[PDB]
């Protein structure tokens, strides 16, 4: 496509001076080839498959630094490749002859190749590679695509970093999928030949439907239906280091699997499309308790065998596809063999994916699910409350204010448990520290307009009022100390929310019965204020200095 | 402009063979930029193409 031959401008956003203080930093880049699957003759491969052939590799520590400004200068980037050279390596070895071996190609372990890439301190090239010259930005779409139209164009390329930003905009959209393959095992077996696995991963409705455009294995590249994969020479761990990116509508993504088929591919055309998947293997999108699979290295569950079984759309939903779901299968099949047991359909291969997603609307904390729907479980209530406080700040931001809201209907509806509802105020003290910070100050207007506008709480400021009294007069245990140490580093909002809560319980209400307490409860708390900062200081100098901050 | 009698372009002191001495100790030391400036000046055939030679010559007197 000649369209990139001159005009290639890119930008690969989310990258930060915290992705700089990396010790070294560098740009990896494998390119592979596609149309037949090896470069000779003798027989017709298959049209567009793929090998890879090499790696090309640059540091880029201070180059991103921005220390030398050249817009023309192509860096050569020195294009390791594998070493397909066998004219001059083997022909003369003299006075031992003994030789049977093979040769490793796309038998070639990844991490070898990037270690070794990085620290082979020479690459004899032989005249390959390609020229760049990376520019570093500062800013994002809106001042490159008004400042830099020389630098940064409308079709200028964009690629999405694998990382949550530090500067965090509510509102930041990301629908953004960011699923990895990385490694399976794929043994020797009848033909000693790993099976040759083209990874056909299907993204489908509930009912094994094939949906258009879901599969974005390029970024700044447009979607597929059907992804076909790179291959290895019958590795028996192949190792792939792969990575494609998906983006569904939030909806439909929660009734969504998404099915994997792994197909073996003999070496001529013919018969590799005569033959079909082999191995299928898939996963869901979600949990039954309404959260998504959690992120990180999930090696998956592939098997052979059935062929009716891996295809029937509605059945398989209700089949193992990774490793955290397959032994909650055998051990609710462990306590009871009844409607569960585990095949004899299990081929010995198997895959992994590191899965990190990067999106707003997916929700992978089983504590926080257990307390949107809490009418259903607010038996949990007691530990939800417990590890709260050991939740991500990024979960919690992506939905703080439906969160918040559910919290209000805890302390509200929920009145019986006044101690449950010091862990409600212990919680939100600590969701109001998180937002106080300068990673996630862009929320605070949020807050405001959920205040202003959906702070629907009336009761709150007289229950919690008398919380925080509670916790502030009778704080001279050391243990109490430090929860009312990080409420006094978070006064102002809170009040707040006592301020709304009582001015909306005025207008619901026109006058006050309780104003004149209210107003105590005010005094005492001052009062309480004063006997803390004349107790012996020894146990909250910080804190009293803190108070009076 | 010819090649059939190449060498005539080293009859020419300043400075004849130190040119050549020149190209001979990059050869030696800086191959990395010197095989691509031997790749880079193999895309453009018209006049924006540099000769080395013809460079090395006139910049060296």
């Amino acid at each position: 496509e000649i369209e990139k031959l001159n005009n290639l401008q890119a930008v690969f956003t989310d990258l930060s001076s915290m992705d700089l203080i990396r010790p070294r930093v560098s740009l990896v880049c494998q390119i592979v080839r596609v149309g037949h699957m090896e470069l000779k003759e003798g027989k017709k491969h298959t049209c567009g498959l793929r090998r890879p052939f090499g790696v090309a590799v640059m540091d880029i520590t201070d180059i991103i630094h921005g220390k030398v400004d050249d817009e023309e200068k192509q860096h050569f980037i020195p294009f390791q490749q594998i070493a397909m050279e066998t004219y001059i390596r083997q022909r003369q070895l003299i006075m031992s002859p003994l030789i049977t071996s093979h040769v490793i190609g796309e038998n070639e372990p990844l991490t070898s190749v990037l270690n070794k890439v990085i620290a082979a301190k020479e690459v004899n090239h032989k005249g390959q590679g390609l020229w760049v010259s990376l520019k570093l930005l500062p800013g994002d779409l809106t001042q490159v695509q008004k400042n830099f139209s020389h630098l940064v164009d409308r079709s200028t390329a964009i690629a999405r970093k694998m990382g949550f930003p530090e500067i965090i905009l509510p509102g930041d959209v990301r629908n953004d999928i960011y699923v990895t393959l990385i490694h399976g095992e794929f043994d020797k077996g009848k033909k000693k030949t790993p099976k040759n696995v083209e990874v056909t991963m299907s993204v489908h409705d509930e009912e094994g439907k094939l949906l258009e455009k879901a599969i974005h294995p390029g970024a700044g590249y447009e979607g597929i239906s059907e992804y076909k994969s790179v291959v290895y020479y019958q590795v028996k761990q192949p190792c792939w280091y792969e990575t494609v990116k998906v983006s569904i509508a939030i909806e439909e993504v929660t009734r969504c699997h998404i099915r994997f088929t792994f197909r073996h591919r003999s070496s001529q055309e013919t018969r590799d499309k005569s033959e079909r998947a082999f191995g299928v293997a898939f996963v869901k999108l979600m949990n039954p308790d309404g959260t998504t699979l959690q992120d990180g290295r999930h090696d998956l569950v592939v098997y052979k065998g059935d062929n009716k079984k891996m295809e029937d759309a509605k059945f398989y939903l209700t089949l193992p596809g990774t490793k955290m779901e397959m032994e909650e299968k055998e051990l609710q099949a462990s306590k009871n063999l009844v409607t569960f047991t585990p095949s004899k359909d299990s081929t010995k291969d198997s895959f992994q994916i590191a899965t990190l997603i990067c999106s707003t609307k997916l929700t992978q904390n089983v504590d926080l699910l257990g307390l949107l729907n809490w009418r259903s479980n607010s038996q949990n209530i007691k530990h939800n409350l417990k590890k709260l406080m050991e939740v991500d700040g990024g979960e919690i931001v992506k939905f703080l204010q439906d969160t918040l809201d559910a919290l209000f209907n805890i302390m509200m509806e929920m009145s019986d448990s006044e101690t449950y509802d010091f862990l409600v105020f212990d919680a939100l003290v600590f969701i109001i520290s998180l937002i106080g910070d300068i990673k996630f100050q862009h929320f605070n207007p949020v807050l405001e307009t959920y205040i202003y506008k959906h702070f629907s709480a009336t009761l709150a400021y007289v229950k919690l009022s008398k919380v925080l009294n509670f916790y502030v007069a009778n704080a001279d245990d050391s243990s109490k100390t430090e929860l009312l140490f990080a409420a006094l580093k978070a006064l102002k909002y809170l009040f707040r929310f006592i301020i709304q809560s009582r001015v909306l319980y005025l207008r619901f209400y026109g006058q006050s019965k309780d104003g004149d307490e209210f107003n105590n409860s005010i005094r005492q708390l001052f009062l309480a204020f004063n006997m803390l900062m004349d107790r012996p200081l020894e146990e909250a100098v910080k804190i009293k200095g803190a108070a009076l901050k | 402009i010819n090649h059939v009698n190449p060498a005539m372009d080293f009859t020419q002191t300043p400075p004849g063979m130190l040119a050549l001495d020149n190209m001979l100790y990059f050869a030696k030391h800086h191959q990395d930029a010197y095989i691509r400036i031997v790749l880079e000046n193999s895309s453009r055939e018209d006049k924006h193409e540099c000769p080395f030679g013809r460079s090395s010559i006139e910049l060296t007197k």
